């Protein structure tokens, strides 16, 4: 009568490893050039 | 009716438009007031900065409304730097949402290029320094006053 310990089928073998794991963002901008200027509204050469 | 407070600048020009039973020598005398009033102050280099219109015709009143019916009254334009408090407040807004690109996707999915935000964003910048260059005072100008609260 001894079944010699007969095993299961068939199970979650596939995610013995599984957790999963997460991914990363990182958001994150780059400024933009505001250099381009000078003033109009008064005098630089009429002043002298 | 802009909301602001014109002491926190100066005035380049005003312009006052009459409505009414109004006479040119009791708005000669209403403009000294406000020539003396020194706190209410002008750019250093504008010195009669008025323009005035007078009209026969009144205001009108409508029914529907609650505003009363005046024998005289008067319409205010003016240009000051008391606005450049709030050219300092968009473009300041303006950075805070595009420093994280919001909603950037809508104007640009709808035929703007992107470089166009950078671009008024930028005569903005120069706006704030034309408004810069007009509120100084003159090298050539000194000064002393009677009276210290206008």
């Amino acid at each position: 009568p001894d079944l010699k310990n007969v095993k299961s089928k068939i199970g979650s073998t596939e995610n013995l490893k599984h957790q999963p794991g997460g991914g990363k963002v990182q958001i994150i901008n780059k400024k933009l050039d505001l250099s381009n200027v000078q003033s109009k509204c008064g005098s630089k050469d009429n002043i002298k | 009716m802009v909301k602001c407070d014109p002491r926190h600048g100066k005035y380049m020009a005003c312009c006052l438009l009459y409505r009414g039973d109004v006479v040119p020598k009791d708005v000669n005398a209403a403009i000294a007031t406000i020539k003396t009033k020194r706190s209410i102050q002008f750019v250093d280099w504008c010195p009669t900065g008025f323009k005035v219109g007078i009209n026969y015709q009144p205001p009108t009143v409508v029914p529907g409304g609650d505003l009363a019916k005046v024998q005289r009254a008067v319409c205010m334009l003016s240009n000051t730097t008391a606005i450049a408090e709030a050219w300092a407040r968009l473009d300041h807004k303006f950075d805070l949402m595009y420093a994280k690109r919001a909603f950037v996707h809508w104007y640009v999915g709808e035929g703007m290029e992107e470089g166009e935000f950078s671009e008024a964003r930028e005569d903005m910048a120069a706006l704030e320094k034309d408004y810069e260059e007009v509120g100084v005072d003159s090298v050539e100008g000194e000064g002393e006053e009677e009276g210290e609260e206008y």
